[PDB]
């Protein structure tokens, strides 16, 4: 799909890399009072990763993400596993106390 | 189930086309108020011209009226005059005024907006020159850009409800339309064209629109996305047997949404 | 290599106090094999379809696992299970085989 | 058995390939509702115009059928017009009606998509002017693009497999596959071509389509891939005997795959 | 030779810049072992700087 879009790895990473921050219009005084000007723009969807833009024509008809990438939750590289009484896996924690406590 | 807005642009009527030229050369007498950008209704004159070709049949004519010809020597040198080019509603005024016709005036043939003017004062005219670039927009055009993925769906689709930006009071429901054959390849994205009145010249060509689809598939086997465990060329799914024993099992996805 | 290929983290969404890894990859299937990665398709800058092998040659090789260091020596552990015998004669043992052979 | 997925054009079938031009100079009277884009079927109007060339010649094999000309008389003026460029259709007009020909109609010469259209009403028309570009799409074409370097992976008794992402409700059946001459020079790649069927007009020039294609190697020893040891400078495998012990023996790998 | 060949101080710099490390393409999964893609990159000879 990279090809058939023409669209390269580089590009989909630094469209990625703008599409996933929050910013501040600092104040404006309304009334006598304070008003915070913030402007949205994190990740929270899996549509919003579907609508990273990645390039537009001038027609105005774009290229998203979801055109060259399937957007799917998956597990990230598991870097330790606990097994229970070997009947399963799961998730623990461990308290760790501070030495001489 | 679907709900996608798609991108889509207000265009002239292709079907309101009009390239006006010249029938044969001459030199321009002058050229009216006008230019690329300017609404013109039907009649309006785009400019004047001296055109020699026809005169020596004319005067054929005339001389054919002196001597009183045949009728059908008449009309003969007459049909030869239309065939010369010679627009129908000039040779009525040669017959009307039995004085040779070389000042004629060009008029536009549609109401429209005039997009080309490729001709000013001062100037000789050819036959391969626009004097007149003229398209509508009455019956406006609209084009949404519907990403191919799912023509399968849209192939049968019932309704699209349009909406413009620039005009928030022009929103209606869209049950006529065409799909085109073929699809943008830079974009990979089917064309759906729609006509759309507009007396009030509302529409303006060059303005962004939105074709908003909200629709369901007919009835197929789902099952959560979560669920489909799928390589790049691989796609299964875990099953829990009656005994809740694992069973992988290959499957065929159609597409997923939502 | 590291996002093609291996999954390299590209960037985190921000969910309340909680962090998520996002990633970009290739699927599994394109880098199955060392086959695999020698027909890694790759979209050039100027548009050219070409294989990382076209650019690459792909080698299995053995080298280092873990580096194990100790004041600055690497150095390994030889890790030794007895529980019959009482440990001093153990070792004092160990300290003879070793030392013959 | 190799396999591996290439990504590949729809485009229009170059050899159902019309562009239709007037046999001779003129002037539109009529442009029919068309434009680039539109699906035409076979006769279908473009437009209308008034073509002078061929009258004198008309009448003048008129007269010889008033003043009983002969066989070989008539039909030399016929043969005339015939080079002349007037369609033959227009001749059996000329002769069924004893009228001469004067306004003509072009229609489209065969189904396809209009990818150029050169002419709206109000203007003259020329022998190089294009009425119309039709391209037909029922035998659609879709082209494969295979890295250069992987050339040798396609042989004669492969065997390609077809889908489109804009289609998961269709099945495409290949009605031939040809490996173009030379590779595409931009993007260093072969040119796979197939033929396929699209009656239904599902495949629309433009879509995406995967061609994932078999092709089976030299008789070689066959092993799972997991069931092989490589250290880099010696692969291995693990055998078990008669007695069930594990003895470890080396091997030369050859390739690979799935 | 810069201006023979087109080339400005700054694409000269930014391609060094570009022409020394080395990556991990993680791991993959053979014969139930473990292993690392490691991509080279390194400038170590006079003619992997020309």
């Amino acid at each position: 799909r990279l090809a058939q879009y023409g669209i390269s790895l580089a590009e989909v990473k630094s469209a990625l890399d703008a599409s996933n921050q929050e910013a501040g219009g600092s104040s404006i005084e309304l009334a006598e009072a304070e008003y915070m000007v913030r402007a949205s723009g994190y990740l929270q969807t899996l549509d919003d990763f579907n609508h990273i833009v990645l390039k537009a024509s001038e027609n105005g008809v774009p290229v998203y993400l979801r055109d060259v990438a399937k957007v799917q939750i998956g597990p990230e590289m598991r870097r330790g596993i606990a097994e229970l009484n070997g009947e399963g896996e799961v998730a623990g924690g461990v308290v760790i106390l501070r030495s001489g406590k | 189930t679907f709900a996608q807005s798609f991108p889509a642009n207000v265009s002239y009527n292709e079907y309101q086309y009009a390239i006006v030229q010249a029938r044969a050369a001459g030199f321009i007498d002058k050229v009216y108020p006008l230019t690329v950008g300017d609404k013109v209704q039907k009649g309006t004159p785009l400019l004047d011209l001296t055109i020699p070709d026809w005169v020596e049949a004319q005067s054929e004519y005339l001389l054919l009226r002196e001597t009183g010809g045949t009728a059908t020597q008449t009309e003969g040198i007459l049909e030869r005059l239309r065939l010369a080019g010679m627009p129908e509603a000039d040779i009525r005024r040669l017959i009307a005024t039995q004085k040779i016709q070389t000042r004629f005036t060009l008029k536009a043939p549609i109401d429209g907006v005039i997009t080309a003017f490729d001709l000013r004062a001062g100037m000789n005219i050819a036959k391969d020159n626009v004097v007149a670039k003229i398209q509508g927009m009455d019956p406006v055009w609209v084009t949404a850009a519907i990403p191919e993925s799912i023509a399968w769906l849209v192939k049968d689709a019932s309704q699209f409800t349009l909406t413009v930006p620039a005009r928030p009071d022009k929103t209606l429901t869209i049950r006529k339309w065409t799909l085109l054959p073929g699809v943008d390849a830079a974009t990979r994205t089917l064309q759906l064209r729609l006509e759309v009145d507009n007396a009030d010249e509302a529409l303006k060509p060059g303005m962004n629109a939105w074709l908003q689809l909200n629709t369901a598939s007919e009835p197929m086997l789902l099952i959560p996305s979560q669920a489909l465990i799928d390589t790049g060329s691989e796609q299964r799914v875990i099953t829990v047997d009656a005994d809740g024993r694992f069973v992988p099992k290959r499957v065929a996805v159609f597409q997923a949404s939502q | 290599v590291t996002s093609a290929v291996g999954g390299a983290m590209v960037g985190e969404t921000v969910e309340g106090i909680a962090r998520y890894p996002i990633n970009l990859r290739y699927p599994q299937s394109w880098r199955d094999s060392p086959q695999a990665l020698r027909q890694l398709p790759i979209l050039t800058p100027m548009k050219q379809q070409i294989t990382l092998a076209d650019v690459a040659d792909i080698k299995v090789s053995t080298g280092p696992s873990m580096l194990k260091t100790e004041n600055a020596r690497p150095t390994s552990w030889i890790y030794i299970d007895a529980r019959d015998r009482d440990m001093v004669s153990v070792v004092h043992d160990l300290q003879k085989a070793i030392a013959e052979k």
